[PDB]
């Protein structure tokens, strides 16, 4: 279960925007790519996010 | 569908509606075989319900056919940085019954150029800050010089289509994903992704490219 260390406004409508301290339930980490499918604990939203961007508790 | 009009109901009998859970999420798709739905790979999920025969997605009609997807064929090349190979096949638990409101969209027994018009349909949002559309919407878009998608993250004119005039509002948006881009009545692209601010064009998967991966699946199954 992952947290945000910086604020982020995504470019693709497939990805989430989020703020510092936001937290995420990852969903599909299998596909090859910087990005994992996660679920905002803060907004309840699903979408891809940068894996160098979040941090696990 | 951003900037379209509600369809004539069941006029698009191929339109599949996908209900995906890991939470829930919703996409479009279309029916290519009596037991196969064509969609996008970023829709994949723990389990998926598939509604066919719908116009209003919230009003239970008798044309409806909800079927459990019992297999997921995510393209193996699918990559989440470029969103290349955003295509996926779904084997339905049951062969659907072909009626008026529910029909397959066959593929001919050809690389498509910029220039032509096309149409895509979906229950996605009808605007950046709006909800998904209750009713199926559609819109006619134009195929663009891929230098129009140039600033898209690794845009490849061989894997992807660049759909929608930038000088208009008309565009496919969130939730419309997985829905077919029908060029002169032939599916040529699947809605993949686009800008967050809903500025066109949006990136569609180039069907022609993955047609063999497709042929292979439907044959071996």
């Amino acid at each position: 279960l992952f947290v945000a260390l910086y604020d982020y406004q995504a470019d693709r409508w497939t990805d989430l925007s989020f703020h510092k301290g936001e937290k995420f339930q990852i969903l599909d980490a299998s596909p090859p790519g910087d990005w994992w499918e996660a679920r905002s604990l803060t907004t309840g939203e699903t979408g891809y996010i940068p894996s160098n961007y979040v941090a696990p508790v | 569908i951003i900037g379209g009009t509600e369809c004539k109901p069941h006029s698009r009998p191929y339109m599949a509606y996908l209900e995906i859970v890991t939470p829930s999420k919703f996409c479009g798709g279309f029916l290519i075989r009596r037991n196969f739905v064509l969609t996008a790979a970023h829709c994949a999920g723990r389990s998926i319900t598939v509604t066919l025969g719908a116009h209003n997605i919230t009003e239970e009609e008798d044309t409806w056919q909800k079927l459990e997807v019992i297999k997921q064929f995510r393209h193996p090349k699918y990559n989440t940085s470029t969103l290349h190979h955003d295509i996926m096949l779904l084997k339905l638990k049951e062969k659907a019954s072909l009626t008026l409101a529910v029909g397959t969209l066959p593929f001919p027994s050809n690389f498509v150029p910029p220039g032509r018009m096309c149409r895509v349909a979906g229950w996605g949002r009808t605007g950046v800050l709006k909800p998904g559309s209750d009713t199926l919407q559609e819109v006619k878009l134009r195929l663009m010089d891929p230098q129009a998608c140039s600033h898209f993250r690794d845009f490849d004119h061989n894997l992807q289509l660049c759909v929608g005039n930038p000088r208009k509002t008309k565009s496919a948006f969130k939730g419309d994903s997985g829905g077919p881009l029908l060029c002169a009545g032939v599916a040529q692209g699947i809605v993949s992704y686009g800008r967050s601010d809903a500025k066109p064009p949006a990136v569609f998967t180039r069907i022609s490219h993955y047609r063999p991966w497709i042929n292979q699946i439907l044959q071996a199954n």
